């Protein structure tokens, strides 16, 4: 209720629960999250990223064509990473509404 | 040369280290294998209606 801005307005009742009556040794009662958060998409901007300040120079990429692999399958990979940043980013402040019956105008466009 | 009479002294004088001689040396050979990527991305996710 507090939390509204962090929830997803297109999937209703965000949890999933699970409860044991009986506690860790030494425990009287404790808790434990996971949790499925856009938020984490930080890791993969920086990583693609650092990956990619790698590439852009072919830094230390000797050591691992240096077991066989091709200097094609690092780009793959972050390419595959790429993508990942897109799914985080198209449930990000995402809607699910009626489609040609609109087009978005906001409140003011200039600075 | 003309001189003294008599033996003259017999003198020698090729200097025997290379002169200037074409090595420049400090050139550019070998940059770091570095390509630039331009990259492009394409949000899809379900668009039902």
């Amino acid at each position: 209720n507090k939390n509204s801005s962090y929830f997803v307005e297109w999937i209703p009742n965000n949890v999933k629960t699970a409860v044991c009556d009986i506690p860790p040794r030494g425990l009287k009662m404790s808790a434990t999250f996971i949790g499925n958060s856009t938020a984490i998409q930080e890791l993969f901007k920086r990583i693609s990223e650092q990956f990619t300040a790698m590439f852009r120079r072919k830094a230390f990429l000797h050591w691992y064509t240096g077991e066989g692999m091709d200097e094609m399958e690092f780009t793959e990979a972050e390419s595959n990473m790429n993508d990942l940043v897109s799914e985080y980013q198209q449930y990000q402040d995402a809607t699910a509404d009626e489609q040609g019956e609109f087009e978005e105008e906001g409140e003011e466009d200039e600075a | 040369s003309p001189g003294t009479p008599g033996s003259r002294s017999r003198t020698p004088s090729l200097p025997t280290p290379p002169t200037r001689e074409p090595k420049k040396v400090a050139v550019v050979r070998t940059p770091p294998k570095s390509p630039s990527s331009a990259k492009s991305r394409l949000q899809t996710a379900p668009v039902p209606m």
